[PDB]
């Protein structure tokens, strides 16, 4: 496994760890999700380019599409959270504790 | 007089009918286990000239 | 009482013989089925536990713009 | 990982009680560390120092329990000249249970813990002897 | 929300699940999961309130993280073998990632935390959908790749799920959280038999879905979301509470009710392998689920709780809309054990 | 797992052609009668839930319930019987084609076998 | 044997379609007819069983139990129809449905020819009993009684299911006949030790064994009278039936695995028998006496000799009848004074003479007066135990003396002395109650006339 | 001493106490996704290190 | 779990992209086309259990 592959997988692991840790803002978590999408796109593109899988070249593109969908979804939700509290702090999302 | 008392006490035939049905079902069930009828080493006997089964 | 309500001993005797035969056959069949299943799962040579493999009808056998495929 | 269990198991049952005690306390420390990690993750301690205090407390309790269990079980097996017998394991487990009672400073916990741990330890020994599998490999 | 839009969203959720079910390509299964989640997010938010927004956000975050791990596992498998087909999954690291992603999607322990809160935060209709239909696609994927299931990891998660569901249900007063914890325990029972026989998994899934549908339709008929609000139902619908008690006993796993059939079979299957200790532990742990089912039955059917004066007015009105398939689901949820051998039509 | 991949299997058939070479379940099969009983119970529960006279509210819908349950049960029984027949066929063929794995052992009488005796006292 | 099973399933719709004021009459009449029909199973062979079909069979051990069940249902109806007078017709039909379902499950249980079906029905018996106790009990302790009963049963019964499926996979069958003919010895192994424990502990709990008996006083005291009757008479004997059916595969491990339980059964015999000496509640006294008698039966099964088995069968039948009668007698006083305290209503022989003689006859039967079948069973078990070990006679004789002591103590406390002065609502005994007592007690003496019918297959 | 205290204490009372304690421990969560996802990260690391290493 | 609708209907919804050796546009071959075709031909029809060894 080349060293660039290792760097891309390390980037994905870093983004996943960054998402699984929450500081205060939901936007930062959405950014970590987008970073995971970006690392997955780069990994898939490198694998498909190295092994000349011609018909697989549309696969990353489709990936990107659904990335946007997730992003869109998250952004929509964030708006609602803000409209309820005035901030996007994840600590306010504690109603379902009881 | 028959109609009203029948509509009142038709429930008293459910259990006798159930017992009759159970007897019939037991007969049907034990008519399926005849693979050794008149074939046992202890009860193998010659059939009579008029009968056809040792037991029903 | 014996004539009206009951039967002879031969009927129960032979019914018991038939029942015993059926249950013994079932027991031997269950043990055989367990052994067959173990062998088929271990080896994969039987009709059972045949996990799918890629269909060879999908391969394209045509010149590929490069002689060495 | 499971290599700790290997370092524990590769030592014969009634020999080298010091090495067996070391392996047992390693296993106990690992378990206590995992428990501390989950406890900190789910119940924050409101300060870093209190978190390290809770981690150290849990890890020390687990390590002491493991060390006492391993030492007592090995010593019993070696002295009694009867390995491959679950009484040694039961004795070690009860001793380990007693340690928990002393750590938490409670006679009920100690007494309750000792019986349960001893029973559990004996069952594990019987499973090792007979060949019971907790996670059976799919065979049929 | 418009009825046409609601129909379209439900159809999109179902089409995503079907796409996961009928696909042989990993990318198409991923796309089915994405479409399912995308259409599911608004359905949880049909009745707008801060609690619904909370539940939708938590569900979205969990499922998005699971989707990331799913895609990463797929890509690693592609890297180590240029295969897109859903098969044996030649790489073990990718296999562990896939198992964890699907477990997080299902709600198996220790990824269970979101299920009680999401269930409590949404309505009973959305809860029914979440706890019945959303379990099909991950279980289908898990069934297809059971040959590479690491028995240690899956069995650990299943036993953890059973233990956690049993313990968590004991502390609950709200009905939706009770249903969520019962769902977690049943998921553990379902996935425990997965490495050995997927037919048993499908049988347990069908029985669980029938019982859950019966329970949710009963809870919708009697508009109760708490224990004390369900304590009032005997004074208006005694028949509903009696049927609910029998259904609860069936979910508790008592014979000769339908809920006994799956676990029974599952136990037998693991006993065909060696696997003796685990089924024993699972039975003694399902005792906890039976306990809190019986507590609910005591509150709702076997005792008469105090009522209120206004209830008299409710005595004068019938139900405007009646849920079809409720009688059939009750019957299938209780009196079906004698037809146990018919499970042979599942493989 | 065990039967999902079997050679010559149509995916969504539910009833292969070879299944017609098996005896159909009788219309008085007790499992079919139990399915009809389940349909009757569903009809009665439907009557009770909608607050209608349980025994005699809707006879047409109760008949539809019973006939629907019997109808589904007939094909369910056919498929179950076919799958069990397939299991037996495959097991017998596998036994026949692997003789060294299923050898017929020597027959011994109880006069030759020595069983240990455990007195009760 | 469907000629008995189908008439009960017909008792169901007949009850549900009878008019409001004739449910009790129809149920009683047809239950009595069904018991008369079931009486035909007592014609047992001398060598093998009565193998009716592939699923049902009967031998000389299950036939008396079936007759006891079918006979007990009408008594339960007659005793129940008093305290349910103010109940609505629907819930009365529901109660009768619970009783009918219980009897049907018991009838199939006692004759199931394979172990998994026997287990399924043995556990199915739990649901009607639990519903009866927790829905029609009187005090607020009925909920806890139901919980204790259910969980005590299931905790011991689930490992039995695991062991049963294990045995079926290893041997290939669970049919009692194939199991008996193909039986093999159990080796002295830890795996075999735990298999023995799993096979035995469910029936131990159902007896109940001393130490696992804490559910029985709660359940039998908090239950309505029909629930108490079915619990004491029949549901306690499921453990004995299962024990004497499953011990055929546990040899020769039993020879040394019975050592703890025997002790728990012997010393426990004393302990529970002593508790009755200081009971301030009549129902609890009867329940603890049931515990001691069942301990004697456990000893009989564990020592595993033909005389012990005959004594165990006789004692099971005799205790069923006697305990049912005692519970009904106590319930009459309870409906009089609405209190279970023994010393509340005293000197009842002055006011209820015929009920006093019923009390005397029940107490005499309880303390094993010869030549009752109670004494026959107890004496056969005692002789078997003496053959087992000559030191057992000390414990058995201690138990006999304590049993006589508490039986006559209860009789003297309730019936003799002087009446309580302020209690003035003691009406004359009804025809229903006296008929119930007579129908309990006449079969006991008629059975000591011909005891071979309750002595089991070893006869 | 025996029937009302110790036989009660050993089997049902100890069982009820332990089950109630474990229920309180498991159920009582703060409701915050921060701690939940921290637990998810811990679980993922444990699974990767423990099960995956022993292929 | 898997409802093989494509095989039932002969549809080819996503099978064209599953492998490297299946009809790429302009007949562009994969880097490992020969090895993949050899493996698939060797493993065809014998099942996963046998084909692994
Ligand atoms: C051979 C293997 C050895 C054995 C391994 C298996 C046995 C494991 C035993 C561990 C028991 C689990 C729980 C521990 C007790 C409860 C936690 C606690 O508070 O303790 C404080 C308690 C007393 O303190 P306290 O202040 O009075 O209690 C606080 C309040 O009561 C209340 O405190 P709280 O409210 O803050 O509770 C803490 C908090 C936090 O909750 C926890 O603590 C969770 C901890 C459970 C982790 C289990 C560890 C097992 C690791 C196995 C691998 C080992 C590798 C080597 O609880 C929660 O918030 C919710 C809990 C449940 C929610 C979900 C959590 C489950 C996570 C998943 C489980 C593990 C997943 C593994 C990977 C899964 C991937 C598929 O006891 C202690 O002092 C800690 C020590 C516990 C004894 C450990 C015994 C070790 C013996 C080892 C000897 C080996 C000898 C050699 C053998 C050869
Ligand atoms: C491909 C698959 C793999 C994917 C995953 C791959 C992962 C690797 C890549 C990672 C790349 C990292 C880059 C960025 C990450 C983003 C971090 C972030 O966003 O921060 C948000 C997060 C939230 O911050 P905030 O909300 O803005 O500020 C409010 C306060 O933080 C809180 O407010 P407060 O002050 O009121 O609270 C009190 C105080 C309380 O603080 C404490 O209580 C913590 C003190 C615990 C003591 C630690 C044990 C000490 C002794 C252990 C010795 C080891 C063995 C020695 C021998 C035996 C010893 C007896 O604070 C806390 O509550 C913090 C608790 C969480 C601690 C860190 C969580 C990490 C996992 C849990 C570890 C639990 C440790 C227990 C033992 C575990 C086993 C060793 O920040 C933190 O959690 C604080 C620390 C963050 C900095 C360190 C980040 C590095 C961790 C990365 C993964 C761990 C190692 C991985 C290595 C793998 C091998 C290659
Ligand atoms: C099935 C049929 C029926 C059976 C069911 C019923 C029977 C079974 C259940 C009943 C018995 C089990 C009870 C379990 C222990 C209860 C303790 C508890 O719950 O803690 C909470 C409870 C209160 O919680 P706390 O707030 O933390 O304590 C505050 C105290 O009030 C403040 O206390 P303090 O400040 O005044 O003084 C504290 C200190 C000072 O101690 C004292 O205050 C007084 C001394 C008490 C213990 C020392 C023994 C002295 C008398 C024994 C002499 C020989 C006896 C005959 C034995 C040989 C036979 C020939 O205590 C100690 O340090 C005692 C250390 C333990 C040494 C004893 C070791 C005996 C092992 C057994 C050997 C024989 C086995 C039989 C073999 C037979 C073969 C034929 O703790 C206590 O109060 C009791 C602690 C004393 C322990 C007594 C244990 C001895 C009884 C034998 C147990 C064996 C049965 C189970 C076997 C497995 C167990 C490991
Ligand atoms: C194994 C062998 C066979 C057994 C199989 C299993 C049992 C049978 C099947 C079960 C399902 C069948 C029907 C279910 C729906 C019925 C619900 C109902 O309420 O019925 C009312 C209805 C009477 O009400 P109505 O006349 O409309 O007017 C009064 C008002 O409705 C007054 O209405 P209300 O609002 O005042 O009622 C309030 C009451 C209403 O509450 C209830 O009625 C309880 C509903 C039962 C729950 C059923 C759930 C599903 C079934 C599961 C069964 C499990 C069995 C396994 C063992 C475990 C036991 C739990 O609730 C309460 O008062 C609270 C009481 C709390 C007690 C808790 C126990 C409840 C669960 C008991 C389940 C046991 C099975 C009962 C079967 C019979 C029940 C009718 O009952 C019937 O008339 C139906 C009886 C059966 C009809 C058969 C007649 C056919 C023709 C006869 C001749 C036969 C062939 C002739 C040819 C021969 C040649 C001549
Ligand atoms: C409590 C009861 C719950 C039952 C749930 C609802 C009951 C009604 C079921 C509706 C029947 C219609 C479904 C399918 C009919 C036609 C479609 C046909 O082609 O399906 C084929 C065969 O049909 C279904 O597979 C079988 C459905 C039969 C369901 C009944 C069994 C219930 C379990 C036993 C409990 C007893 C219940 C008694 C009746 C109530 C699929 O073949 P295949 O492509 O190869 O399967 C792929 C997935 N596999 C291999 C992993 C299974
Ligand atoms: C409230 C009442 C409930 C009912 C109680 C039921 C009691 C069940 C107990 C069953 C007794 C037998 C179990 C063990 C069999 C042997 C006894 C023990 O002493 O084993 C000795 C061995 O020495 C040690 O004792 C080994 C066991 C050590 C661990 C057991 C101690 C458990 C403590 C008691 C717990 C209380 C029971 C309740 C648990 C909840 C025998 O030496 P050995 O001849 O070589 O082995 C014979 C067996 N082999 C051949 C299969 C190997
Ligand atoms: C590994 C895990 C094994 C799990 C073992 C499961 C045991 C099955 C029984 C579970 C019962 C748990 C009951 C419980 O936790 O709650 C205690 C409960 C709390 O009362 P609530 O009604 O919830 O609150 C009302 C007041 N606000 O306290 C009680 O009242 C007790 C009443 C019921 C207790 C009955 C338990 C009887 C146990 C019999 C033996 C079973 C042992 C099982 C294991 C076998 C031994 C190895
Ligand atoms: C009211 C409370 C009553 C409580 C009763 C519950 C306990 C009953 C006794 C324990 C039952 C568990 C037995 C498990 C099922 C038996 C099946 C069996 O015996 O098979 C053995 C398997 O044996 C086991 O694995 C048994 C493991 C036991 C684990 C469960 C622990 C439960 C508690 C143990 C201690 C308590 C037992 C007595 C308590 C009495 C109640 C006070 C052989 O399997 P193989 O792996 O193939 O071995 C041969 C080839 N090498």
């Amino acid at each position: 496994m080349p060293l660039v592959y290792m760097n891309i997988i390390m980037a994905f692991a870093i983004a996943l760890a960054g998402l699984l840790m929450y500081r205060s803002h939901l936007m930062s978590s959405l950014l970590c999700l987008e970073g995971m999408m970006l690392s997955l796109f780069i990994m898939s593109t490198l694998i498909i380019l190295n092994t000349h899988f011609t018909l697989a070249n549309m696969m990353p593109i489709i990936l990107l599409v659904f990335a946007a969908c997730e992003a869109a979804l998250g952004l929509s939700l964030l708006v609602m959270v803000s409209n309820t509290y005035g901030t996007d702090y994840v600590q306010n999302l504690n109603l379902l504790q009881c | 007089n028959v109609l009203q008392i029948v509509r009142d006490h038709w429930v008293h035939i459910l259990v006798p009918v159930g017992f009759v049905f159970g007897c019939y079902l037991d007969r049907r069930s034990d008519e399926k286990l005849t693979a050794f009828r008149n074939k046992s080493l202890l009860f193998k006997r010659e059939l009579r000239p008029n009968e056809e089964v040792t037991w029903k | 009482i014996a004539r009206t309500f009951y039967d002879g001993p031969e009927k129960n005797y032979e019914k018991t013989m038939a029942i015993l035969q059926i249950e013994a056959e079932k027991a031997e069949l269950r043990l055989k089925e367990l052994e067959v299943r173990r062998l088929m799962r271990a080896r994969g040579d039987g009709p059972w536990y045949q996990y799918p493999t890629i269909d060879k009808a999908l391969i394209d056998h045509s010149p590929k713009t490069t002689p060495d495929n | 990982a499971k290599t700790l269990l290997h370092k524990y198991s590769d030592i014969p049952e009634g020999t080298e009680c010091h090495r067996k005690a070391y392996a047992s306390t390693s296993i106990g420390g690992a378990t206590g560390l995992i428990v501390s990690a989950y406890s900190i993750a789910l119940k924050p301690p409101a300060s870093f120092l209190e978190g390290v205090a809770r981690t150290g407390r849990y890890t020390f309790t687990s390590a002491a329990i493991g060390a006492i269990f391993g030492l007592t079980s090995c010593i019993s097996a070696q002295v009694r000249e009867k390995p491959d017998d679950p009484l040694n394991y039961f004795i070690g487990g009860c001793a380990g249970g007693l340690t928990l009672g002393a750590r938490t400073r409670s006679y009920g916990i100690g007494a309750a813990a000792c019986a349960y741990m001893g029973l559990t330890a004996a069952l594990v020994k019987m499973g090792q002897l007979e060949g019971w599998q907790v996670f059976a490999e799919p065979k049929v | 929300m418009n009825p046409i839009i609601y129909t379209t969203l439900i159809m999109t959720v179902m089409s995503g699940t079907m796409l996961v079910m009928i696909s042989s390509h990993w990318l198409l299964i991923w796309i089915g999961f994405e479409m399912n989640l995308l259409a599911m997010i608004p359905v949880l938010m049909k009745n707008f309130n801060p609690r619904a927004t909370e539940a939708a956000t938590k569900y979205f975050l969990t499922q998005a993280t699971a989707s990331m791990m799913l895609m990463m596992a797929i890509i690693i498998n592609l890297l180590y073998s240029g295969q897109w087909t859903i098969t044996k999954m030649f790489n073990p690291v990718a296999m562990t990632m896939m198992t964890m992603a699907l477990a997080m999607k299902l709600g198996l322990s220790p990824f269970h935390f979101w299920v009680p809160e999401v269930t409590q935060g949404i309505s009973l209709q959305a809860g029914l959908l979440l706890l019945t239909w959303q379990k099909l696609a991950p279980l289908s994927v898990l069934c297809q790749i059971s040959q590479s299931i690491n028995p240690n990891l899956m069995l650990t998660m299943a036993m953890l799920s059973i233990l956690i569901g049993g313990w968590g249900g004991l502390n609950q007063t709200q009905l939706r959280k009770i249903m969520a914890y019962s769902s977690i325990a049943h998921m553990g029972w379902m996935t425990a038999v997965l490495p050995y026989n997927t037919t048993m998994t499908i049988l347990n899934l069908l029985i669980y879905i029938t019982m859950t549908l019966a329970m949710f339709m009963l809870l919708i008929h009697s508009s109760a979301t708490t224990t004390l609000s369900l304590s009032h139902t005997w004074n208006k619908m005694p028949v509903i509470t009696s049927l609910m008690m029998v259904t609860l006993l069936s979910m508790g796993g008592l014979p000769p009710l339908s809920g006994f059939m799956p676990k029974w079979m599952i136990i037998q299957e693991m006993t065909k392998n060696e696997s003796i200790i685990m089924p024993t532990l699972m039975a003694m742990t399902a005792l906890l689920n039976l306990y809190f089912y019986m507590r609910l039955a005591y509150s709702s059917s076997l005792t008469m709780f105090p009522s209120t004066n206004n209830m008299k007015m409710k005595w004068q009105f019938e139900h405007t809309k009646q849920m079809k398939l409720l009688p059939t689901m009750i019957v299938l949820s209780t009196l079906v054990l004698p037809m146990t051998p018919a499970l042979s039509s599942l493989n | 797992t065990m039967m999902s991949g079997r050679p010559g299997r149509v995916p969504l058939q539910f009833l292969p052609n070879e299944a017609r070479s098996l005896p159909p379940p009788k219309l008085t099969d007790p499992r079919l009668v139990y399915m009809g009983f389940l349909g009757y119970c569903s009809g009665l529960i439907d009557n009770a839930i909608r607050r209608r006279p349980v025994v005699s509210a809707g006879l047409h819908r109760q008949l539809l319930y019973v006939t629907s349950f019997v109808f589904f049960g007939y094909y369910l029984l056919k498929r179950q019987d076919y799958m069990y027949a397939l299991r037996d066929h495959d097991m017998f063929a596998y036994v026949k084609s692997h003789p060294e794995d299923f050898p017929e052992k020597d027959k011994k009488t109880y006069g030759e076998i020595l069983e240990e005796f455990h007195p009760v006292r | 044997m469907l000629k008995i099973i189908i008439p009960t399933t017909m008792l169901l719709p007949m009850t549900w379609m009878s008019k409001h004021n004739m449910i009790w009459i129809n149920a009683t009449v047809h239950s009595l007819l069904i018991s008369l029909i079931s009486l035909s199973l007592l014609n047992q062979l001398g060598e093998n069983s009565l193998n009716f079909s592939l699923t049902f069979f009967s031998d000389s051990l299950s036939a008396p139990l079936l007759v006891l069940t079918t006979w007990l249902l009408p008594l339960m109806l007659m005793a129940s129809q008093s305290h349910l007078s103010k109940e609505t017709t629907t819930r009365k039909k529901l109660y009768i449905t619970m009783l009918i379902l219980l009897q049907l499950f018991l009838i199939m249980t006692f004759t199931a020819t394979e172990l998994i079906l026997f287990y399924i029905l043995f556990e199915a018996t739990l649901v009607p009993t639990l519903i009866i106790i927790t829905r029609w009990g009187n005090q607020t302790e009925r909920l806890n009684a139901g919980l204790y009963f259910l969980f005590y049963t299931l905790a011991g019964s689930l490992p039995l299911l695991v062991a049963l499926v294990y045995i079926q996979n290893t041997t290939g069958s669970l049919n009692f006949l194939i199991i008996h003919y193909w039986s093999h010895p159990l080796s002295n192994s830890w795996s075999n030790i735990f298999m023995w424990l799993a096979c035995i502990m469910a029936f131990m709990v159902k007896m109940p064994l001393y130490g696992l008996h804490l559910w029985l006083p709660k359940a039998h005291v908090e239950a309505p009278i029909a629930g108490s009757m079915v619990l004491a008479a029949v549901l306690l004997k499921l453990g004995g039936y299962g024990m004497m059916r499953i011990t055929t595969i546990l040899n020769p491990l039993t020879n040394y695995m019975a050592y703890p339980f025997l002790m728990l059964s012997m010393w426990g015999m004393i302990m529970t028998s002593s508790i009755c000496l200081r009971q301030t509640d009549l129902k609890s006294l009867i329940a603890y006496s049931s515990v001691s008698h069942m301990a004697l039966v456990i000893v009989a099964i564990m020592i595993q000799t033909p005389w012990s088995f005959m004594g165990a069968t006789a004692l099971m039948i005799a205790h069923g009848l006697t305990s049912s009668m005692l519970f009904c007698l106590a319930n009459t006083n309870y409906e009089r004074v609405h209190s279970r305290t023994m010393i509340l209503a005293r000197g009842l022989q002055t006011l209820l003479p015929l009920m006093a003689t019923w009390w005397l006859v029940a107490s005499l039967t309880n303390l094993a007066l010869p030549p009752s079948i109670n004494l026959i069973g107890e004496l056969f078990i005692i002789t078997a135990s003496f053959s087992w070990s000559n030191i057992t006679i000390i414990l058995m004789g201690m138990n006999m003396m304590i049993t006589a002591l508490y039986s006559l103590y209860m009789l003297i406390t309730t019936q003799r002395g002087k009446y309580t002065h302020h209690i003035n609502n003691i009406k004359p005994s009804f025809t229903r109650e006296n008929a119930l007592m007579a129908l309990h007690i006449l079969p006991l003496l008629l059975l000591t006339l011909n005891p071979k019918m309750i002595l089991g297959p070893l006869y | 001493l025996l029937d009302l205290i110790w036989l009660e204490t050993i089997l049902p009372k100890t069982t009820s106490f332990i089950q109630m304690k474990m229920s309180i421990m498991v159920s009582n969560q703060k409701g915050l996704i921060k701690l939940y996802f921290l637990s998810f990260l811990i679980t993922i690391m444990i699974s990767m290190t423990l099960f995956n290493y022993h292929e | 779990p898997f409802f093989d609708v494509q095989k039932r209907l002969g549809l080819d919804l996503d099978r064209w992209m599953t492998i490297q050796s299946a009809e790429q546009p302009h007949k562009i071959p994969g880097r490992c086309h020969a090895f993949e075709k050899e493996w698939i031909e060797c493993a065809h029809g014998i099942g996963g259990i046998r084909a692994e060894k």
